[PDB]
């Protein structure tokens, strides 16, 4: 029955939602908030409050709308604004009071309580009573509780409830008991009364069910003295795991303070006031805090702080920094820290152990403040690099395992060598200088290669930043011996399952020219080899078939090494790649392909010496032989007229005629057309014709192409399914599909010509933008993440992908869609062309108009609509858009910082069962796309009519843009790690190539790419000057992605009206 | 055809410039103008042969010999051609490109090049010549207005509320206004202090007229002075009081029922000689004729397939 009533919900959403899009009245808002908060979405409904706000001033009172926003602190200041400007008026007086109880301001509650009770209004007694009773709570003052409480009806819960507090505190626990069991049932029949259509309330009952079962607790430590410690655990437990805001917690611990003063529980309360600091209640935090020091508020400013109790002290020494009070803030802790190593060398009289390691772990924790505080105020100079590699130092020394502390030493370390070095390119822009430099480099080199390594060991999970950087020292540092030794140490020292992580970049470097660094990085692989290969054996292989003689030389040495002791592994993947290689493009397909461009370069070029480079490896190619009967049906019918159409070109490499070269291109046009009639039929490929090596495969000990981890038992190619659907496409790729050895399917798409090795490192990127949303408690709490693809690339040409089952193309639904309902499926372009012929000469306010002109004259409901209409359900439906609207704003976001362009409706996708969204092609990354002479994009990503019309309608305030601050948030957070992998492969020697398409020295262009990056990751992507904070920025990018000015010049296969 | 006392041209989509007689709404010639659209129509202050501004050219056909096709093209400038302007001596053309230049080109002599070049950063959507000959000005899609002076090559540059793109910018004969109007729809005048001859030529802000809600595209003074025409995106053409600065006459062609999704801009306008009309471009592939002070239609220029977005008018003798 439960699970029935949300349904008749959704359904009612759906129609409600329906009448909203014919017309948006203040009524339907108010009967759309209640609705969508039965169906507890929250924040949803807090995106039909923006929209109410922003088009309705209509509930009045700027002070009510932040009341209704949860923002007391807005609505208290709004209420004094509008109080001493206007009268009395007992309704402003209610509002400003629970501002107050809420804010847990019970100081200013009961003031206001007491100094205003004129009251004539007897409703302005009722709810009174309710709030003064709980602000006399928190007062201590059991006098004014009494009187209050006497004035609340005990037929509400609340005048049920604080009666069995003010008897427990009197030790009437008779009186305690059956209160409880009377504020429990009003509670249960008030459920029923406001039967969903209620406040925070619902959320709120299990903040008083909460704390019934709490105060029945207390009752358990009054009289029976045995669970002091049961008790104790359970508040503490139930504390570090429970997820409640600031106001709700207040409440729990008031509760608790009928039995324990904070002075015993102290870890409570101190960790309380840490969660007051990190949701920015900071004047509150204070106030616990203050309590706890038992000193003042510090009214004697000028005055050190007390050292009585350590932990506090550091508590309340770094609210003074995230308060106002930061140099201040930094002074005192000095001081502390000075205070700190004195009370232990002295104090410390053996017997006492805990208590010297306990302040030993706070002193490097003060530390690492310190360094990082002195940072912050004064930056990167030659004045604080030495102070804060003190510092850090210091905070290693304390504490010796910690990542943060090892981790903080070798970026401190890692930044002092980019500061010099950036320092001297700064010199070379204007012999004793380069001795000096490399005498300086060196000395912050080694530490860093060193504290990367300590750092490491202790994350074990989490630590490809880290990983990342051990390798920028090490490649960067074309290597002096010290940095070298710091180096092998680090490598025997620390795990090999670490490097798994980071192969694609290692193997970028198998070639290095370097002689010192090479030898490590083959060692290093070599042991990889050891214990997990399978992890190596693709990217080998690949690699030891390569054009670059170092690379695959290299390759088969560790190859070779490998067979001592994986031979028939390394055997059996060597071959499933080579014949995966011919089956991706077959000799017809190379013949088309290559006769095109050599028809290019003659008679649109007069260029044969660049067209014979264009026929001589594709005869080559063939002179080797037949190997599949594939291979010979086309040696029969082709194989004789180009084995002659060379020979005719011969004649004239010779004769230098031209009447000997048109008998070549005589005979090449006739294998052209016929070839070109059968590549429509190219709809299927069967492996006993195409490659039948691949067909006799059988259990071998390969496993599926990227489904190898260790965690995981190895899940091998158990067989190969005989056929391979052709996608009939402009690269035709082919769809293979494999058999495991547990069981299940493994579909992939074959393709042929596109380096997938970019699409690799940005599955990377997603991996870890995975964790950290994993790891981010709110993104958790919403589910947030990047559905990602296996990318196993095979050649430069070549590679596999894996295929997303449930998927289909944006421009698919739509297609669908359209034709089922009888719309000619461009016609947004038809439009635009009926009105202006020439559209993409037209001035950008011409332009407008026409893009206009076509939205305004066909639906935007399709997406939308098509996605109703799939349902089997409402509340599948409701969820599914959930889903939808969550994940396409994660990678909107994700999208951006990576300058993902090109994200027309073929490169997007729905998953048809969760409505979750998924991007392929990424072959634009960085801003290319905007950067292109022929229809730059100016699109910070597709946010686009029909994706916005199919989230809920108040979209973009909605769902969308709280989860938008939510995952950029992370991002921001975690800078360093996304730049580490970005770093990463802007920087790669073998992926540069995709920049010199701006033609269409790298080291500065490269420098440009990344400074972009940290822009964004800073607030610093708009105006040079400003730093953005996250919803400002988010604003102006929702903006950008929306403007008609911007999405009217898009070239229009990217459909801007999709 | 320049012949008449009345010239009207109206240019578009449609790979035509076809010529009317005012009095008749009758189409005398019409001239092909094939491979692009057409951005700005002037005719001559000497009357002999009209120029259209388009995409990567200004090809200028002729009034006299009442047939042909261009006499002269000007070439090699990538993107559009947005405004164009006439010096009163016969022999100056002036334009304004998306390629961010602002170009003074010499009618009486060869070369597809021009005589000089005044770069931007930012698109250049409208360019005019202050009566004195002496200064062009120039609004880009930055939002900057500049007065370049044509003497001192000096440069001198004037933002209003803008980071938004200023779509036109006129200003009146007598030289004692200069409008600027943006695709917020404000209308932006000054002051003009009268330099010259020696020269200051100082701008003094009087007021911002909140014209119109949607995109405004052009704005122009009536020989008199004493209006000024906004006209818009929001299917309006807006006559103002220069006196008041306040609205005088609307000029609209906006359905009659909200369920119609609009049907035409209002891409230009034109004042007769006599500030008693003015002519009206629309998206809706017709000129109008229109009465300034009753706001009433007195013709309509049926002819264009595709819409229009361009006038000149001519009344010299
Ligand atoms: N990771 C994937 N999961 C599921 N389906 C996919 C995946 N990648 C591609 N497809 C499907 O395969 C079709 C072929 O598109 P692509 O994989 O991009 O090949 P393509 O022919 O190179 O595409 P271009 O370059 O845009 S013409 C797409 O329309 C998708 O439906
Ligand atoms: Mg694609
Ligand atoms: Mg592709």
């Amino acid at each position: 029955e439960r699970a029935a009533k949300c349904r008749a919900y959704a359904k009612a959403l759906h129609y409600k939602e329906l009448e909203f899009q014919k017309g948006p009245t203040p009524a339907i808002l108010e009967s759309l908030i209640s609705i969508n908060n039965k169906l507890q979405q929250p924040e949803a409904a807090a995106g039909v409050l923006e929209y109410a706000m922003k088009h309705f001033g209509e509930l009045e009172i700027q002070a009510t709308w932040y009341e209704k926003l949860h923002e007391w602190e807005d609505a208290l200041v709004a209420y004094d604004k509008k109080m001493d400007t206007n009268k009395d008026d007992p309704e402003l007086m209610l509002g400003r009071m629970r501002c107050l109880e809420a804010l847990g301001e019970w100081g200013q509650l009961h003031q206001q309580c007491c100094e205003k009770w004129t009251l004539v209004n007897d409703e302005t007694q009722a709810k009174m009573a309710r709030m003064a009773a709980a602000a006399a709570w928190g007062l201590g003052q059991w006098d004014s509780m009494e009187e209050y409480t006497c004035m609340i009806p005990r037929d509400t819960h609340d005048g049920a409830f604080y009666r069995a507090v003010l008897a427990l505190h009197q030790d009437l626990f008779s009186l305690a008991q059956q209160c409880i069991d009377k504020a429990r049932d009003l509670l249960d029949a008030e459920l029923t009364a406001m039967a969903g259509e209620s406040y925070s309330r619902a959320y709120g009952a299990m903040v008083s069910c909460h704390m019934l079962s709490e105060l029945e607790e207390v009752i358990q430590y009054k009289l029976v003295p045995e669970r002091r410690e049961i008790i104790r655990q359970i508040w503490w437990e139930r504390l570090q795991g429970c997820q409640r805001i600031v106001e709700d917690w207040q409440k729990i611990l008031m509760v608790r303070s009928l039995v324990v003063s904070p002075h015993e529980d102290m870890r409570t309360w101190l960790k309380y006031a840490s969660l007051c600091g990190k949701s920015g209640r900071l004047a509150l935090a204070h106030k616990t805090l203050v309590l706890l020091l038992g000193v003042d508020p510090s009214r004697q400013l000028d005055h050190p702080l007390p050292t009585v109790h350590p932990q506090v002290t550091y508590a309340y020494m770094k609210n003074m920094w995230k308060s106002a009070r930061k140099i201040d803030a930094f002074q005192h802790m000095q001081h502390f820290v000075q205070t700190m190593q004195q009370q232990a060398q002295h104090a410390i009289a053996t017997e006492d152990q805990q208590h010297k390691q306990e302040l030993h772990k706070l002193m490097a924790r003060c530390f690492l403040k310190l360094g990082e505080w002195q940072l912050n105020l004064q930056g990167i100079n030659e004045s604080t690099i030495p102070k804060v590699l003190q510092y850090y130092s210091a905070a290693t020394e304390h504490d010796r395992s910690w990542y943060k502390a090892w981790h903080a030493w070798a970026v401190m370390n890692f930044e002092a060598v980019l500061h010099y070095k950036h320092q001297n390119q700064a010199r070379d822009e204007k012999k004793k200088v380069t001795e000096d430099l490399s005498k300086t480099l060196l000395m912050y080199t080694v530490p860093a290669v060193q504290g990367f390594f300590r750092s490491i060991s202790l994350s074990r999970g989490n630590n490809l930043q880290d990983t990342l950087r051990v390798l920028t020292l090490w490649f960067d540092y074309g290597h002096w011996p010290d940095v070298n030794e710091a180096l092998v140490e680090g490598v025997k020292a620390i795990q090999i399952d670490t490097w798994l992580q980071v192969i694609p970049q290692l193997i970028a470097r198998i070639d290095t020219p370097r002689p010192l660094v090479g030898r490590l990085i083959h060692q290093l692989l070599t042991d990889i080899g050891r214990y997990h290969p399978q992890a190596l054996i693709y990217p080998l292989t690949v690699a030891s078939k390569s054009t670059t003689t170092a690379r695959h030389n290299a390759a088969n040495k560790i190859l070779k090494n490998m067979c001592e002791h994986s031979n028939t592994l390394v055997q059996q993947a060597m071959m499933v790649s080579e014949e995966l290689i011919r089956v991706a493009i077959l000799w017809h397909e190379m013949w088309h392909e290559g006769l095109e461009e050599a028809s290019r370069l003659y008679f649109g070029e007069r260029n044969v010496k660049g067209m014979f480079e264009v026929l001589e490896p594709l005869h080559a190619m063939m002179e080797r032989g037949p190997q599949t009967l594939k291979e010979t049906s086309f040696n029969q019918a082709y194989g004789r007229d180009l084995m002659e159409a060379q020979e005719w070109c011969r004649k004239y490499m010779k004769s230098g005629n031209v009447k000997d070269l048109t008998q070549a291109w005589d005979l090449y046009y006739h294998v052209f057309r016929r070839i070109s009639k059968q590549l429509p039929q190219l709809t299927s490929l069967e492996l006993q014709y195409v490659s039948p090596k691949l067909l006799m495969c059988r259990d071998l000990e390969l496993a599926v192409p990227g489904t190898y981890d260790p965690n995981q038992p190895i899940i091998r190619i158990q067989s190969i399914a005989p056929s391979l659907q052709v996608i009939t496409s402009k690269q035709r790729p082919r769809k293979l599909t494999l058999m495991g050895s547990n069981g299940h399917e493994f579909v992939f798409l074959l393709k042929g010509h596109e380096d997938l090795r970019q699409d690799e490192r940005v599955m990377q990127l997603f991996g870890l933008v995975n964790t950290l949303l994993a790891n981010d408690p709110t993104s958790l709490r919403k589910n947030l993440s990047i559905q990602r693809y296996a990318v196993i690339p095979l050649s430069t040409n070549s590679g596999l992908i894996g295929w997303v089952p449930h998927c289909d193309t944006l421009h698919a639904l739509i297609r669908d869609y359209r034709e089922k309902k009888k719309i000619l499926l461009n016609i947004e372009h038809r439009i635009m062309l009926r009105m202006a012929p020439d559209y993409d000469h037209l001035t950008l306010m011409q332009k407008v108009e026409v893009f206009e002109h076509a939205v305004n004259n066909t639906a935007g409901d399709d997406l939308a609509k098509l996605l109703w209409l799939k349902s089997p359900s409402s509340e599948v439906w409701f969820d599914r858009r959930t889903n939808y609207t969550r994940s396409l704003a994660v990678m909107s976001m994700v999208g951006y910082i990576l300058g993902l362009g090109d994200r027309h409706p073929s490169n997007l996708m729905l998953d048809r069962l969760s409505g979750k969204i998924l991007h392929i092609d990424f072959g634009d990354c960085f801003e290319v796309a905007m950067t292109r002479e022929k229809f730059p994009e100016k699109i910070p990503f597709r946010l686009t009519r029909m994706l916005t019309n199919a989230m809920e309608v108040t979209g973009l305030d909605g769902n969308y843009r709280i989860t938008c601050h939510t995952v950029m948030e992370v991002l921001r957070e975690h800078k360093d790690s996304v730049m580490a992998v970005l770093e990463a492969f802007v920087y790669d020697p073998l992926l540069n190539w995709r920049l010199m398409d701006t033609n269409t020295a790298l080291n500065k262009k490269a420098i440009q790419i990344i400074n972009r990056v940290r822009d964004k990751l800073t607030g610093r992507d708009f105006s040079h000057d400003d730093t953005l904070d996250v919803p400002t920025q988010v604003e102006l990018l929702i903006k950008q992605a929306t403007s008609h000015e911007n999405l009217c010049q898009c070239y229009i296969g990217w459909c801007p009206f999709w | 055809v320049g012949s008449d006392p009345v010239i009207l041209a109206t240019a578009g989509y449609d790979h035509t410039v076809r010529f009317w007689q005012a009095h008749s709404g009758i189409c005398t010639r019409t001239v092909q103008h094939q491979d692009s659209q057409v951005n700005a129509l002037e005719v001559t202050p000497d009357r002999s042969m009209i120029a259209a501004a388009g995409y990567q050219h200004i090809r200028m056909y002729d009034l006299n010999s009442n047939n042909p096709n261009p006499i002269i093209s000007y070439d090699g400038v990538n993107k559009n051609i947005a405004s164009v302007g006439f010096h009163e001596d016969g022999r100056w053309m002036y334009t304004g490109g998306e390629d961010c230049t602002a170009r003074i080109w010499d009618l009486r002599s060869r070369n597809l090049q021009c005589q000089r070049i005044f770069q931007v950063n930012a698109p250049i959507n409208c360019v005019c010549l202050h009566p004195n000959q002496a200064e062009l000005i120039v609004g880009d899609q930055s939002g900057a207005i500049h007065i370049w002076d044509l003497k001192t090559d000096h440069n001198e540059q004037l933002i209003p509320e803008p980071e938004v793109s200023i779509t036109s910018a006129h200003i009146d004969p007598d030289a004692s206004y200069m409008a600027a109007v943006n695709s917020t729809g404000n209308c932006y005048v000054w002051n003009l202090t009268g330099g010259i001859g020696d020269e200051v030529t100082q701008l003094i802000p009087k007021t911002k007229i909140p014209a119109h809600t949607r995109y405004a595209l052009q704005c122009r003074f009536s020989p008199d002075s004493t209006l000024l025409a906004t006209c818009s995106a929001d299917q309006t053409c807006k006559i103002w009081r220069t006196s008041n600065f306040s609205l005088m006459t609307e000029l609209s062609i906006k359905s009659g029922n909200p369920g119609e999704s609009s049907r035409g801009w209002m891409w230009g306008c034109a004042f007769s000689g006599d500030s008693q009309y003015i002519v009206t471009a629309s998206s809706d592939n017709l000129a109008r004729l229109w009465c300034v002070e009753t706001g009433e239609i007195k013709r309509e220029y049926g002819g264009h397939q595709k819409a229009v977005v361009c006038l000149a008018f001519n009344d010299s003798v």
